[PDB]
């Protein structure tokens, strides 16, 4: 029944402008309020404002005023399907987000719970374009003691867009595997860590190698880990 | 703005146990809160709205109390499809505002850190950046520190970390943080230190290399 699909991830460059657009779909579109909240990956929610699907006028938070304008267009044919936009000028390192689509429940127009939701849209800003990671082994020091396990891992780094996958020994190897969430640097690249424990003894001995993918850049890359001496 | 403040931070539970998030408000808002369910790289999901009304679909143990500015959810049954982040919100006066959400966890005994340090590569030196990489490994509860020192100075700004999901096998937690610096400020100081802090840790664990020592 309802539903609300969003843009696909977008990538934008500071004091560019970004579009969201959210198509409803499965209710009368007039009857209810779009509503406009980021998630911010670290800190927490962020309401933009919202819009009256009908008569098309625009309610902000003040942080917003004249940095953001919603629009909507109701479908020539049927009153069940909508798109909203939403529009944001001059993005900055402070705009990069989750941006959610998402309506009220039935009789609370005038408020804000929002039963309906759209799947999301990240927005990152970034000075960018899309490169491949360069991946460098992590081992322990020359003269570093691990009492019982050891560990290992692969930097994979200076990276754009996400997402990276990460395995090891092309998946034979997976106890004691910790991949870790991507880092945006304040290059706007991105900078992951895969890492594995392992015990003391083996480290010399067993082959370990990381085998990273960066489908966005085509970059297919494998790297031996090894402690020197 | 009206603040919304919420409590506890964290939460540790078991399944089965009854757990209780309290939202304060900075000022009388009728009945306009609501209740929030958010996991990663998901949607957030309405638990409660007008306070105490639960929306459709949610299980019967979702509850919420409360009334003016103390409002509460409640979870009867825990179960495991509930550990997550739970935010509430207020609508009596625009703008929205949210709080600062509450994590669910899932309880287990505490469970000190293994600590790594790792220093910059080969490769990587060549390139003309230095990365030292610090890592916590397998640790609960989820809250830990790490303070990173060079010479013994205390180094701020120049440090990023990472945390895993909660394991669902042991509970526990990973952590990974990466001191950058420039190749010529890595040169220029001797000992790299990765000072991690604890519950689970009578003191202050510190692992470290020696730039250049053998
Ligand atoms: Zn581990
Ligand atoms: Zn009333
Ligand atoms: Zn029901
Ligand atoms: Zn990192
Ligand atoms: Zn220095
Ligand atoms: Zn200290």
């Amino acid at each position: 029944q309802v539903q609300l699909i969003q843009s696909g991830p977008q990538f934008k460059t500071p004091g560019a402008s970004v579009t969201v657009s959210c198509k409803a779909s499965g209710y009368i579109f007039t009857d209810y309020l779009i509503h406009w909240v980021r998630l911010v990956p670290g800190k927490g929610l962020e309401w933009l404002g919202r819009i009256n699907t009908n008569a098309g006028l625009m309610y902000l938070s003040h942080k917003f005023e004249g940095r953001l304008i919603l629009r909507r267009v109701v479908d020539w044919r049927t009153p069940s399907l909508g798109t909203v936009n939403m529009e944001l000028r001059n993005v900055r390192s402070d705009d990069s987000a989750i941006y959610f689509c998402g309506r009220v429940v039935d009789g609370f127009n005038a408020a804000g719970p929002l039963e309906f939701w759209g799947q999301g849209s990240p927005v990152i800003v970034s000075s960018a374009s899309t490169k491949g990671p360069s991946v460098f082994p992590l081992a322990p020091s020359s003269k570093s003691t691990s009492g019982g396990t050891a560990a290992l891992g692969c930097l994979v780094k200076d990276y754009f867009p996400e997402p990276v996958t990460v395995s090891w020994n092309s998946g034979a190897l997976t106890s004691g595997v910790h991949t870790f969430p991507a880092v945006l640097q304040s290059s706007g690249l991105y900078s992951l860590s895969s890492v594995v424990t392992v015990p003391s003894s083996s480290l010399g001995t067993q082959t370990y190698i990381c085998n990273v993918n960066h489908k966005p850049s085509n970059t297919k890359v494998d790297k031996k880990v090894e402690p020197k001496s | 703005q009206v603040v919304m403040t919420q409590s506890p931070a964290t939460l540790s539970l078991s399944p089965g146990e009854t757990a209780a998030v309290s939202c304060r408000a900075s000022q009388y808002v009728d009945r306009s809160i609501s209740w929030y369910q958010l996991k990663t790289g998901r949607a957030p999901r309405l638990l409660v709205y007008a306070a105490s009304s639960r929306s459709i679909g949610v299980p019967d143990r979702f509850s919420g109390s409360g009334s003016g500015r103390d409002f509460t959810l409640t979870i009867r049954g825990v179960q495991s499809d509930d550990f997550a982040l739970y935010y509430c919100q207020q609508d009596y006066y625009w703008p929205v505002t949210f709080g600062q959400g509450t994590r669910l966890d899932m309880k287990r005994t505490v469970a000190a850190p293994s600590v790594f340090i790792f220093p910059p590569s080969d490769e990587q030196l060549k390139s003309g950046t230095a990365s030292v990489v610090c890592l916590l490994n397998n640790f609960y509860p989820r809250e830990a520190k790490v303070q990173w020192k060079v010479d013994n100075a205390l180094q701020s700004g120049n440090s990023q970390e990472s945390v895993t999901e909660q394991d669902s096998k042991d509970s526990t937690y990973s952590l990974s943080s990466t001191l950058t610096l420039s190749k010529a400020d890595y040169e220029k100081h001797k000992v790299y230190a990765c000072e991690v802090t604890h519950q689970g840790l009578s003191s202050p664990v510190t692992k470290s290399f020696n730039r250049g020592e053998c």
